[PDB]
């Protein structure tokens, strides 16, 4: 979930 | 566990010069360094991303470059507001890791430090416990050199120095050094000198008194 | 655009908590990462972790991550650093920040963070050392040094000025050291002509805030 909580920020 | 060596850990430089501060890290990291001015009782400021990319806000006179390993940090005509502490940091993995730092000071002519000795007051040998303290007065470069004598001897231990930041006048630094010791080592011993060293001095100089 | 401010308390024991806070304005709270950064009196500086604003989930410093918690708060767009069991290693000036990454390409890996706008920062000394004021002792001999000593007080700072400010020329008041035994301890001092000594007056002002002592010691000959 953290990954997905970065990536998420990014776009 | 990435570590971040900066070098130098302080340089001496006169506006208009270009200075240059290398960065080496214990392992690759690309291009992912970051470069920070601090001054004091200010936020710290981003200079410096992905390894030459310079931030919003940022002079042009500042410039970064290298990868892998090798990294440096390039300040062309240097300002007054540019006098402060640079950091360098890595984050290519985690966690993020900084280096030491390098302080950019005022370059200045040679003066030899005025020394200066304080015997205890009547009222601090009152207190059982005495200092002794040495002054090394508007001094320039900063490295310098302060041994205690008691009755001739050496007295290592029990010394502890301070030293100001660059004055706003002359750029000199002052140093003091403090000899702690209690009141019946001090009242069973007579003289007390402060040998001071700077290549200001075409010799040690020596501030004594006798108790 | 973004700016931050910390906030937080002086004073903290030893094994108890250290809680910091930190406000963050001007921008969307939740579509950044925010964490802390921190630099001893001497040491370097270190980064102790960044969360999400939107999801709290965050990484901490793997040598301070058992003694971390790193919370944050939408309402007052607002993060807040808990460090369990204190010790005076911890005492230090604490920074909020924004943490930005990228892309490792061509990875679907991601950089860690850099830093791009950092706020004053608060500083937190850890100690068990209790309030003191300081003891005040005259440092006396064509250019001539006086000053004082201003020992043995807790906690920093304390202030020094020469006849009551009018007389700056010379100064030059120390850092002060923390002694062995917990209290600090500075020298003021200040350069004068020789021949001004007998007759000129000097007057060293020492107070101290935090325990209200204000003491003018006259520096004789």
């Amino acid at each position: 979930l953290l990954e997905l909580d970065k990536w998420a920020s990014l776009w | 566990d990435i570590q971040v060596t900066q070098s130098p850990s302080s340089l001496s430089a006169s506006v208009g010069d270009t200075v240059t501060i290398s960065c080496r890290t214990s392992q690759s990291i690309s291009t992912w360094l970051a470069w920070y001015q601090v001054k004091p009782g200010k936020a710290p400021k981003l200079l410096i991303y992905t390894a030459s990319s310079l931030a919003s806000g940022v002079p042009s006179r500042f410039s970064g470059s290298g990868s892998g390993t090798d990294f440096t940090l390039t300040i062309s005509s240097l300002q007054s507001e540019d006098f402060a502490t640079y950091y360098c940091q890595q984050y290519i993995s985690l966690p993020p890791t900084f280096g030491l730092g390098t302080k950019v000071e005022i370059k200045r002519a040679v003066a030899a430090p005025s020394v200066f000795i304080f015997p205890p007051s009547e009222d601090q040998v009152k207190s059982g416990t005495v200092s002794v303290v040495c002054l090394l007065n508007n001094f320039y470069p900063r490295e310098a050199s302060v041994k205690w004598k008691v009755d001739g001897v050496l007295k290592t231990g029990n010394s502890q120095e301070s030293v100001t930041e660059q004055d706003s006048k002359d750029n000199t630094y002052s140093l003091s050094s403090t000899l702690t010791l209690s009141n019946t080592d001090y009242q069973s011993h007579n003289v007390y000198a402060c040998e001071v060293t700077h290549q200001g001095l075409s010799s040690p100089v020596t501030k004594s008194f006798n108790r | 655009q973004v700016q931050l401010q910390e906030s937080g308390p002086g004073l903290v024991k030893p094994s108890e908590t250290l809680s910091v806070t930190c406000a963050v304005s001007g921008v969307s709270f939740s579509s950044f990462w925010w964490g802390w950064i921190r630099q001893s009196p001497g040491k370097g500086l270190e980064w102790i972790g960044t969360i999400y604003g939107s999801s709290g989930r965050g990484e901490y410093n793997p040598s301070l991550k058992s003694r971390t918690t790193i919370s944050r708060d939408t309402s007052k767009s607002q993060i807040s650093l808990e460090l369990t069991s204190v010790t005076a290693a911890d005492t230090a000036i604490y920074y909020c920040s924004r943490g930005l990454f990228q892309p490792n390409g061509f990875s679907f890996t991601l950089t860690s963070y850099w830093f791009d706008v950092w706020g004053p920062g608060v500083p937190v000394t850890v100690s068990s050392a209790s309030t003191k004021g300081p003891s005040v002792f005259p440092l006396a001999p064509s250019t001539a040094a006086l000053g004082c000593l201003v020992k043995d007080y807790f906690p920093e700072p304390v202030t020094v000025s020469w006849n009551s400010g009018s007389l700056t020329s010379g100064v030059h008041t120390f850092p002060a050291v923390l002694q062995s035994s917990g209290l600090y301890s500075l020298s003021s001092v200040v350069t004068v002509p020789s021949s001004s000594l007998g007759t000129q007056t000097y007057v060293c002002n020492v107070n101290h805030k935090p325990s209200n002592t204000k003491v003018d010691k006259r520096v004789e000959i």
